[PDB]
């Protein structure tokens, strides 16, 4: 195309992070660059510094189901969530020291897939009951729910400028919801399987959601139609985790074939693989400004990928 | 061929293994 | 919430005390323990350093093999055994709270402090004034010299700043020189170069006129100078 | 429209790419490895 | 810097949930599966009381600790979250042995077979092998002849050729046809005869998660 | 006569069949485990054992002469003890972790892991280096007739060397034997008691218990019969029946990578992906 191409990146982790005991199911990254989050299902949600490979915190949590991790924008909290129905806030910042839970918030009826610290004191969160929830922190109860799925959502995206979020489910929607007047702004019907991953682009115009099928299509806000799908016919297996650059020319995307197949945002190309994983890769992410990438799989093994 | 032994009761041995 | 210091008395010098910094209303297990102490008029300056868990045990240059000291980590205690007391050691200890790894804030909360009073390579931090009249409402600066380079490889400047209201603990007001405590309000403010480094206080109001104090954490000693007092 | 989204992508994809460091690498210097 | 003391002792605190994990690792994912009205909270209290969302169950013991996985309720599409539970030992799964002929409990109930037909349809999606040892469970045998006799057996079920009509043999026919009806014959089922209120279902589901790590034993160590 | 075509034979089968185990485990597609680990120090020690005892036993039988030097008959020596040492005390700690692994499999499942594993097979390394100490020290070279090159290993007093003949019998041989054969007859009361493939799990235990005490009975007794006997003895065992006396046991060496890894279906399968 008339994107020059950046061609066959070989990319080496610099660094290897090993103490979770279990298969990690999601990592998120904080916002100054060298803290980030990742979870087993041991019960272990671990604070991570990156740079100098250390665990900053070692979080015990009572829901051992956890698929999801949520790092504050201020790196005062984070948030867990799993098969229990409760996102359980933890504070990381506190004069006790220790990583204690602030609030529990109960009343979804399904498995938690991704929660988002929308704000310091709001938290987005995405279940496995067909309803996604915005709660308040200090009251502990749904500032607002969007119901009127028709399959059970499994991911969420943090939006950067803090405003419209979207939600992908498994009857092959992805549904854009405003936090503030709560209905549904866009639908993207046009797809054959569940949303697995989905990930936000950082002015906000697109978004790639991860499949089943190995196809990590993207669907943008002002186009209204859904085109440009990226899919590779040699590999069958699908996407567990999907995570955007700064730039949003490179895609990081982990796969369940135990590998991260790195594409384009454009020509949609095999440009990075990260093979260096046991079992299949389930999470993946990178730091704000981008020093680091992060990816974490079932054989319990997280990685920094400069 | 040649034998271990060269002279008259003397028991030379071999390597255990 | 509450730190309790306990092992003062008068004791002649030859003699031998157990010091015992109590602690409550915090994880104990997850945090490292200084023991800053206090001459009753020249500035403070560090004995003794336990990371947390009782690992990396260090203490200062000059009193390395005569202190002894042990943690009770169920009970949240700290043991100071004092042994061969000196007529030097006349001092106000203090047991400080601090906690290691990156966007952390150590020496954040202090101990109460005890007083011990008895009868009759290395990096040194110095002050700019021993005592400085301002009136508030000034925006005073107080600025502070060192004998390193305090900009290390990884990124950050170990310089923690620091105040002591009259009576009682010396609370930490900026750490990294940058990094404003927590507790204190949004008026305090940190700069400097390399080596040489400055503490902008602007909008003085009631009650901190403390003397300060500074603190280079780049090596394993910790100097603070004679500490800068603030007077009307 | 699909051509004006792309557009978009283009023109954010153009005037951010110096600051990534995964498309441009960066020296050894700022980081000990 | 000052941070490495802090982080090293604290690989071995997970170390130690290393070693404590390996303390229980008699405990697995302990998976009960089951759908609506099957009395699967009866059997939960009753292996609770004999030895005194998805919810967890300690059944510590001297011979073994224990903990049970209860998947019970969790109204969501199966797929996503069984991806969770590759390492199970046993998928545990309760059968509506009892309630022979019951039509399901949507609006519709006049469903013939297609109850039980929807409970073999749940047995055969399994998408994992590599340690899935289902251990099947019984429901109560209190009240027989009534059961049997007001509704005919033979006319709902098309392949079954056996006594009818008789309180007692056609009890053990049928029975003997519903743990027939295994249709994963590699693998082992470790069929268990239990009521709802009778006692030692604890060495039922410890002797079955025994024999299969044998046979894992078995299969990794080389020694089939 | 015939020793040079079956030490031949038994060369490449041994030497390459080993050398798969040795490509095949050093790799590790998630397929190592506690017996995958013991298996690969079942691998270096019979490999060891093979490339240091078989030609530099042979060619002293045959040529009658070391062409190389006395240290090379020193690093020998304690390359023989240690093989030895290493190869049957591999064979009782897979025994023992078969043992775990079906009796109380719940304190194994507890207590058995790679880090467990590789600590034992460093203790027994270890172990097997610190107890066989005086072994290479006491091998120096005594020239008989005209120009032959014995290189004998000489221990002075009697009694000590009965000692450490009937030590090297017992803690080496007897103890190994009855603690193998204990563990894999408990592999089979479990194995009946708690349950076709038991058979064949029978037969497989069966013939290596029998297989091991066959063929490390020869070398043992040759052993405590220079012990005991001395004069006589060595007059009438000497020549080919030395060799087909450490034969036996150079069998064992090429078969334990046969029976425990070769034979069973899974490993066979897996090294076809490798190949």
């Amino acid at each position: 195309n008339n994107i020059d191409p950046v061609g066959r990146i070989q990319m080496r982790t610099r660094r290897t992070l090993r103490g979770h005991l279990a298969k990690i199911y999601a990592m998120h990254w904080g916002t100054d660059s060298r803290l980030l989050v990742s979870a087993s299902q041991d019960g272990k949600l671990i604070i991570w510094d990156s740079y100098t490979t250390n665990k900053v915190h070692a979080i015990p949590l009572r829901s051992s189901w956890v698929m999801t991790c949520a790092y504050a924008p201020s790196g005062n909290y984070v948030a867990c969530g799993g098969l229990d129905n409760i996102c359980s806030i933890y504070n990381l910042k506190t004069r006790e020291g220790n990583v204690r839970v602030s609030r529990e918030l109960a009343g979804h009826t399904g498995y938690l897939s991704c929660c988002r610290f929308l704000d310091d004191n709001q938290i987005v969160t995405s279940s496995g009951d067909t309803t996604c929830a915005l709660w308040d922190i200090e009251t502990g109860q749904q500032t607002t729910t969007f119901t009127g799925h028709t399959g059970d959502v499994m991911s969420l995206s943090l939006a950067p400028d803090t405003r419209l979020f979207v939600s992908g489910a498994c009857d092959a929607s992805a549904k854009l919801w405003d936090v503030r007047e709560g209905m549904c702004r866009q639908t993207f019907t046009g797809h054959e399987s569940d949303i697995n991953a989905i990930c936000f682009f950082p002015n906000g115009n697109a978004f790639a959601t991860g499949s089943d099928d190995a196809t990590c299509r993207l669907f943008d806000l002002r186009a209204d139609q859904e085109l440009m799908t990226y899919s590779h016919d040699n590999i069958i297996c699908g996407i567990t985790s999907v995570s955007f650059s700064k730039s949003g020319r490179l895609l990081l995307a982990g796969y369940d074939d135990f590998n991260c197949n790195v594409w384009d945002a454009l020509k949609a190309d095999r440009a990075g693989v990260l093979a260096g994983h046991d079992n299949r890769v389930s999470c993946l992410g990178v730091t704000d400004d981008g020093m680091a990438v992060a990816t974490g799989s079932w054989d319990s093994f997280l990685k920094i990928w400069n | 061929q040649g034998p271990w032994l060269e002279e008259e009761e003397e028991a030379y041995g071999w390597m255990d293994f | 919430v509450q730190l309790v210091e306990s092992g003062g008395g008068l004791v002649q010098p030859g003699g031998s005390r157990k010091l015992s910094c109590s602690a409550s209303g915090f994880a104990f297990s997850s945090f490292g323990m200084h023991w800053v102490r206090q001459a009753p008029e020249k500035g403070l300056e560090w004995v003794a350093y336990i990371s947390s868990g009782s690992g990396t045990i260090y203490y200062a240059d000059t009193v390395k093999g005569r202190f002894t000291i042990s943690r009770d980590d169920p009970k949240n205690t700290l043991f100071l055994q004092m042994t061969s007391l000196r007529s030097e050691d006349t001092a106000m200890y203090y047991c400080v709270r601090s906690i290691y790894y990156y966007g952390s804030s150590p020496f954040d909360f202090w101990g109460q402090g005890t007083t011990l009073t008895v009868s009759s390579s290395d990096i040194v931090m110095t002050q700019a004034t021993s005592s400085v009249p301002v009136t508030p409402g000034e925006s005073v600066s107080i600025s502070c010299r060192s004998s390193k380079s305090l900009l290390h490889s990884n990124g950050n400047t170990y310089l923690y700043w620091f105040l002591q209201r009259p009576g009682q603990s010396p609370q930490l007001l900026i750490y990294r020189m940058s990094n404003l405590a927590s507790g204190v309000p949004d008026r305090f403010s940190g700069s400097g170069s390399g080596t040489a480094f400055t503490l902008t206080i602007s909008r003085l109001e009631a009650e901190d006129v403390g003397v300060y104090y500074c603190m280079q954490h780049l090596e394993y000693p910790l100097t603070f100078g004679a500490g800068t007092k603030l007077e009307l | 429209k699909v051509s004006k989204a792309a557009a978009d992508l283009m023109a954010y994809c153009e005037a951010h790419a110096k600051e990534d460091p995964l498309l441009t690498p960066v020296p050894a210097s700022e980081n000990p490895f | 810097a000052e941070d490495k003391a802090a982080v090293e002792r604290s690989k071995m605190i997970d170390r130690n949930l290393r070693r404590d994990k390996r303390d229980a690792r008699r405990e697995l994912k302990l998976l009960l599966l089951g759908t609506g009205e099957s009395g699967k909270s009866t059997f939960i209290k009753q292996m609770r009381i004999i030895h005194g969302g998805i919810i967890e169950y300690p059944f510590d013991l001297q011979s073994v600790i224990f903990r049970m996985v209860d998947v019970g309720g969790q109204r969501s599409e199966r797929r996503k979250w069984i991806h969770c539970f590759e390492n199970v030992t046993s998928i545990m799964f309760l059968v509506a042995l009892s309630e022979y002929d019951q039509v399901l409990v949507e609006s519709d109930n006049e469903n013939r077979m297609e109850e039980s037909k929807a409970l073999f349809r749940t047995i055969i999606t399994y998408p994992w092998f590599q340690n899935s040892s289902v251990i099947l469970f019984l429901n109560k045998k209190d009240l027989l002849e009534e059961k049997i006799m007001y509704s005919h057996l033979v006319d709902y079920f098309p392949e079954y050729d056996g006594p009818q009509r008789d309180a007692q043999a056609a009890r053990e026919f049928i029975l003997k046809m519903f743990v027939d009806l295994n249709p994963d014959s590699d693998k082992i089922i470790y069929s268990h005869f239990t009521c709802a209120t009778d006692t030692e279902n604890i060495r039922f589901v410890f002797a079955a998660v025994k024999d299969t790590i044998l046979q894992l034993n078995l299969k990794e160590y080389n020694l089939v | 006569a015939i020793r040079i075509t079956l030490y031949a034979v038994i060369f490449l089968m041994s030497v390459g069949g080993n050398m798969l185990i040795i490509v095949v485990l050093g790799l590790s597609r998630r397929l190592r485990t506690v017996t995958n680990a013991f298996l690969l120090s079942l691998a270096v020690s019979d490999l060891l054992l093979a490339v240091a005892c078989m030609p530099f036993t042979l060619l002293p039988n045959l040529m009658g002469t070391f062409i190389f030097g006395t240290v090379i008959c020193k690093a020998v020596s304690y390359l023989m003890g240690v093989s030895v040492s290493v190869s049957t005390l591999s064979l009782v700690a897979i025994a023992l972790e078969r043992y775990s692994a079906i009796c109380r499999p719940l304190q194994a499942r507890v207590w058995q892991t790679r880090s467990h594993a590789a600590r034992v097979i460093v203790a027994t390394w270890l172990l097997s280096g610190l107890l066989m100490v005086p072994y290479p020290v006491y091998t120096v070279v005594q020239p008989v007739g005209p120009r032959v090159l014995q290189c004998v290993h000489r221990w002075p007093s009697a009694r000590v060397r009965q000692t450490w003949s009937v030590l090297l019998l017992l803690l080496l041989f007897f103890i190994p034997g009855v603690v193998m054969a204990v563990a894999y007859g408990l592999i089979s009361r479990e194995l009946y008691l708690g349950l076709l493939a038991k058979k064949r799990v029978v037969r497989m235990l069966l013939v290596i218990v029998v297989l091991f005490f066959l063929c490390w009975l020869p070398v043992y007794s040759a052993n405590t019969w220079r012990a005991f006997d001395g004069p006589g003895a060595h007059r009438a065992l000497s020549g080919a029946p030395i060799s087909f006396i450490h034969l036996l046991s150079y069998a064992s060496a090429c078969v334990n990578p046969l029976v425990y890894c070769f034979m069973h279906r899974r490993f066979r399968q897996a090294c076809l992906e490798t190949c």
